[PDB]
């Protein structure tokens, strides 16, 4: 929309969860699990491609 | 609500106008400016209870902690009205200790 504004990534994902109905507590209590799942998925897409 | 469909930024409303063999749209858009940048925190835990913001974000100018909305800046003091509690501050990364004011005790005396 306008000029880019810095924002830490954890809060951006918190906002993105809050967008789809799930409250933002879920992200802040399950950060490590979500990070591991995302890393595994992005690792497997490489081999699949 | 879909971004960059009509306008550039946040859309408010549009007006149509005729043309020789076409149509003309006059979109009205809202664009922020005059930025500032502050120090933030994910959640504040007081007395072992980790309060989170209902809707908005915590900010601090350096010595005080306030809660403000996302797309505009106005400070409101922190009370148990605009924050909700969940769990304890032992697993969340970035918790900063502070004090949270409440209205019930001052209004009960
Ligand atoms: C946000 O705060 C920074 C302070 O770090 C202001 O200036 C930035 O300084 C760093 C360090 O030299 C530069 O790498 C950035 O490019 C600077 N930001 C710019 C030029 O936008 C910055 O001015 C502040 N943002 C404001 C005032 O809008
Ligand atoms: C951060 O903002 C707060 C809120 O205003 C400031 O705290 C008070 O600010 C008023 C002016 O609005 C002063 O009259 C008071 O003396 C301030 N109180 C204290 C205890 O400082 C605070 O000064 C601001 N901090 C910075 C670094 O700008
Ligand atoms: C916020 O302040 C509280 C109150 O002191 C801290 O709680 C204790 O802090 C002392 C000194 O740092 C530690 O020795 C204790 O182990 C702390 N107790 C508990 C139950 O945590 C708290 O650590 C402070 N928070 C941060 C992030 O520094």
């Amino acid at each position: 929309a306008g000029a880019a504004l810095q924002i830490p990534f954890a809060m951006q994902m918190a906002y993105r969860f809050n967008g789809i109905g799930v409250t933002q507590n879920v992200l802040y209590e399950n950060q490590k699990l979500i990070a591991n799942q995302f890393n595994s998925a992005i690792g497997k897409i490489q081999d699949s491609l | 609500k879909r971004v960059d469909f009509c306008g550039k930024g946040y859309h408010l409303m549009s007006f149509p106008q005729s043309a020789p063999h076409g149509v003309v749209f006059l979109h009205v858009t809202y664009v922020p400016a005059q930025e500032k940048n502050f120090t933030t925190a994910p959640a504040i835990c007081h007395d072992g209870k980790a309060h989170f913001p209902r809707e908005g974000v915590f900010v601090s100018n350096g010595t005080h902690w306030f809660v403000t909305q996302r797309n505009f800046y106005e400070p409101q003091i922190i009370t148990t009205d605009n924050t909700f509690v969940s769990g304890n501050c032992d697993v969340v990364i970035g918790i900063v200790n502070n004090t949270v004011y409440d209205p019930l005790q001052p209004e009960l005396d």
